């Protein structure tokens, strides 16, 4: 009972093909794209009724979608453009026949595609982490202990940050900067920091054999690609930092 | 053509108390549907409550209640008994029933739900690389959630939002914010000198 959508994300190039893949399987018959751009609401794409195409608001012809199956609607990409930078949301709804009932059709949604057109893919690079160790102070003062963790320097800005403790990744006393934060701010291509908060008792900071990672996983260029530098070509990958409890 | 205009860009509430959302809409067709989404930090979007322009039965769905005033053209969301997971992007939205029901989504609310904080104890600590000792970051925790962390007016000293943290281990909640830059003239002391500060906040 949910719309399912691949890939979660996707950094292309304007000369790159791609296609993104919305699947159901409630038995709806109406289909929908929306694009939502950085801090806009969502804006209507394509409408599909009984795999047929009804709507298609001005949507230029580089996007290409189409409607295999009652359960699948693809859409197609080539030649895109960097304004074409967005979250590509997938929707579905019930559609009952002519004369039959009228519901609320609600539209349930997708995940959505997080999608990075870049005009150069030299833009690309992939977070730097850190890991920064409980202050003396705050320990003798609260009896807790707070580590911060810290990625820097990434671009595109989706990252994904966990904590794990002794090998086994954890959640509670966990914070993650909602969204991320532009390093440059008055740059079109910012590179981006987020920043996380793991916070422990001071007993359990000060045993020496626990173990702290802090883990970004960073979406980026896949194996297609082609890189063009003596820097390292920055594939879809994990960078980490670590740290060992200490006496202190 | 329809309208939906959410005045409201961001809003606040005190865990377990509630909420109003605004939202007033226009449209030209006379049966319509009005709804509800809220999209958090994942990126979904997940459906809340629906009204129909024909109901005249105010619309409720768990902890939330929709204040639909057609003569004001006014459907208001409230939301009851607010959690710390309700914190996400509300949306308002629209649509007509007549045809392929194309939803259209206002601007959209940011709500931040927050803790109601035991015991105060404002504090801006600083925090050392565990690889190279000279770069650090600075951390102000443990103040009371009316505090407000506000951006730096210079650009290149990085200063975080507002973070809720639970230790549910310990039944604790805090408040905290980072900040952290290159510049040689940077230290905890001046880090967050254009926020207001309570004035017995710790400095180690
Ligand atoms: C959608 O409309 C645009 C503009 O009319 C047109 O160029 C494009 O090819 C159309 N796309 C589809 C899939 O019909
Ligand atoms: C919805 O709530 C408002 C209060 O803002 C009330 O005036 C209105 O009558 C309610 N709607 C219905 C259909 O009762």
């Amino acid at each position: 009972t949910e719309v399912t959508q691949t890939p979660k994300h996707l950094v292309m190039g304007m000369t790159n093909k791609k296609s993104l893949k919305c699947e159901q399987h409630m038995g709806h018959r109406a289909m929908y794209w929306y694009k939502q751009k950085a801090k806009k609401p969502p804006e209507l794409m394509f409408v599909y009724s009984y795999e047929k195409l009804s709507i298609n608001e001005s949507v230029p012809s580089r996007f290409s979608p189409e409607c295999p199956n009652s359960s699948l609607l693809n859409l197609h990409l080539h030649a895109l453009q960097p304004e074409d930078s967005a979250l590509y949301l997938c929707a579905s709804s019930h559609l009952g026949l002519a004369g039959g009932i009228d519901g609320t059709d609600t539209q349930y949604f997708g995940p959505g595609t997080r999608l990075t057109v870049l005009e150069d893919l030299k833009n690309v690079f992939p977070p730097e982490v850190a890991v920064f160790e409980p202050s003396k102070a705050e320990i003798s003062r609260t009896q807790k202990a707070t580590l911060v963790c810290l990625a820097t320097g990434f671009y595109p800005p989706h990252v994904e940050l966990s904590w794990w403790v002794n090998g086994k990744e954890v959640h509670d006393g966990v914070c993650t900067d909602p969204q991320p934060l532009k390093e440059q701010p008055a740059l079109n291509d910012s590179r981006y920091a987020l920043s996380s908060r793991l916070r422990v008792s001071a007993t359990f900071w000060q045993d020496p054999r626990n173990h702290f990672r802090c883990q970004v996983q960073f979406y980026g260029l896949s194996e297609n690609d082609e890189w063009t530098q003596d820097r390292a070509k920055p594939v879809t990958q994990i960078v980490s930092a670590e740290a060992w409890g200490r006496a202190d | 053509a329809q309208k939906i205009t959410q005045t409201q860009p961001g809003m606040f509430v005190q865990e377990k108390e509630a909420v109003t959302l605004d939202c007033t809409y226009d449209t030209s067709d006379q049966s319509y549907g009005l709804f509800w989404y809220k999209q958090p930090s994942s990126g979904e979007m997940i459906f809340l409550i629906y009204q129909g322009s024909y109901d005249e039965q105010n619309a409720t769905e768990g902890r939330y209640s929709l204040n639909f005033q057609k003569a004001r053209k006014s459907a208001n969301l409230v939301i009851s008994a607010s959690q710390l997971g309700d914190s996400a992007m509300y949306f308002c939205a629209m649509r007509r029933n007549t045809g392929r029901r194309a939803l259209t989504f206002g601007s959209g609310t940011r709500l931040q739900v927050q803790p109601n904080i035991q015991n105060p104890d404002p504090a801006v600590y600083q925090l050392r690389d565990s690889k190279s000792s000279d770069k650090f970051v600075c951390l102000f925790t443990d103040f009371d959630s009316q505090i407000n962390v506000s951006q730096s007016k210079d650009s290149d000293v990085y200063i975080t939002d507002k973070c809720v943290l639970d230790m549910r281990s310990m039944d604790f909640k805090s408040n905290s914010a980072v900040a952290w830059s290159n510049k040689s003239d940077f230290t905890c002391a001046n880090a967050f000198n254009n926020s207001i500060i309570p004035e017995d906040t710790f400095f180690p």
